[PDB]
């Protein structure tokens, strides 16, 4: 029961990011934190997962084929916005034989100069946004998010990427099963692509977290 | 003859002869004639007590038959159902390439084996997608051939010589001539068309499959 943590996502004026760390747990055990996690789908999306692994993987490998099939047997290629539609059927589908796929989805790309984000959960529920996460991103990156994209015209590529690690960095101090090693995938100009991983910087050393201030017993 | 009688059996020339007295029944029903321009596609029929001869098979896509109509309407059932579920899937219309692939497969599937008949239809397919007009012609032996300007039925030879005249002067046409040109064809091929014989059906940029009303149409006949 390998599993993933949280993943973020927000639109900018000109593209989406979507960001998550490399690790994979088993229970609280920090098993493998060297892992991709991110999936290109066809030529223009992107997909990432909270929960099973398994599962993330199943689901990914069969709209993974589906796609290249369509397109090398001549029926096009297939936009994020049907990809989307496809993958929420499916989940769907499974739910209602009682053989659910237990993760939550967030899916991004790119095409015709019009971003895509979007997210779909376990049951089926679809939704789309100019911010979306999965996880505790959910609860500690969201508000975040949703501060910056109040200022009027939209964010730069720089302010939509300082947001993001101000992100990770809390995910860092607050989420149990996490590891300071992030991947961010950027599409934009009808691609996608997935940079290296790296590091955010971390604050540990204010006067409140002395071991004379902290001690229980005086 | 000895080799006329089964779809399983080849003639000794290495021809299937069920299969080409089935592509008799298209040849003797009534005419229905197809073209298009660079956005648009035209179907015309002869429908003269009125028997049905067009049908819509999804917002972007529609068809003429020429043979036996129980046979046209259980292929337009097929083709329904399946633009249907393409939509369910994908929130998008059904690429025409692919509908005109999965038809040609079924065809052949009822020229292969003994307890299946061959069909007795011919269909002019016509639609519009996301690389523009398409328009299809589908025989019983299950070959599919994709044409700028087509014919089928009785005396569609007539049709087919003036469309051989004009076709290239097509791409540059707007939608009034090109339905005139439709039914010019289609008159070759024929008392004179009214309103009440002949339908006109169009599909496009920007347009749904439709038909024309009797209104609509009298402004051409």
């Amino acid at each position: 029961m390998a599993s993933g943590g949280s993943v973020i996502g927000v639109k900018y004026n000109g593209g989406v990011l979507l960001a998550c760390d490399t690790l994979l747990s088993y229970g609280s055990l920090a098993k493998w934190p060297n892992i991709p996690r991110m999936k290109l789908v066809g030529a223009y999306t992107v997909m990432c997962a909270t929960g099973d692994y398994a599962d993330f993987q199943e689901m990914t490998t069969m709209i993974e084929n589906h796609v290249n099939r369509q397109q090398m047997y001549g029926g096009g290629a297939l936009t994020p916005n049907e990809v989307f539609c496809y993958l929420q059927r499916h989940v769907y589908h499974k739910r209602s034989q009682f053989e659910p796929c237990l993760c939550r989805f967030v899916v991004a790309g790119c095409h015709g100069g019009e971003p895509f984000l979007g997210g779909v959960d376990d049951v089926g529920t679809r939704w789309t946004d100019d911010c979306v996460a999965a996880g505790y991103g959910a609860y500690v990156a969201l508000p975040l998010l949703r501060q910056a994209l109040e200022k009027p015209g939209g964010l730069t590529r720089e302010e939509a990427i300082r947001v993001i690690k101000d992100c990770l960095r809390v995910l860092f101090y607050r989420e149990c099963r996490a590891i300071n090693k992030f991947q961010i995938a950027d599409a934009t100009s009808d691609m996608v692509s997935i940079g290296e991983p790296f590091e955010v910087e971390t604050n540990w050393e204010y006067d409140g977290f002395c071991f004379e201030k902290t001690a229980i017993i005086r | 003859n000895q080799y006329d009688t089964n779809t399983t059996t080849w003639s000794p020339t290495g021809r299937l002869f069920q299969v080409e007295y089935a592509n008799e029944a298209v040849n003797n029903g009534s005419a229905a004639v197809g073209t298009k321009n660079k956005d648009f596609v035209v179907l015309t029929a002869l429908k003269r007590s009125y028997q049905e001869k067009v049908f819509k098979l999804d917002d972007h896509v529609g068809m003429a038959i020429a043979g036996l109509v129980a046979d046209g309407r259980m292929l337009a059932r097929f083709v329904r159902t399946e633009c249907m579920n393409y939509r369910y899937m994908h929130d998008s219309d059904n690429p025409l390439p692919l509908i005109a692939e999965i038809v040609g497969e079924k065809y052949q599937r009822h020229i292969q084996f003994a307890g299946k008949r061959p069909f007795g239809v011919g269909l002019l397919i016509a639609g519009y997608d996301s690389t523009g007009p398409h328009l299809y012609h589908t025989v019983p032996s299950g070959d599919v051939f994709d044409f700028k300007a087509t014919a089928m039925g009785l005396r569609s030879q007539a049709a087919r010589t003036y469309l051989e005249k004009h076709f290239e002067s097509f791409p540059d046409c707007g939608l009034d001539e090109l339905i005139m040109h439709a039914l010019k064809a289609l008159a070759a091929a024929t008392a004179e068309l009214n309103i009440k014989n002949t339908t006109i059906a169009i599909v496009g940029k920007g347009t749904p499959f439709m038909v024309l009303t009797e209104e609509a149409a009298r402004k051409y006949l």
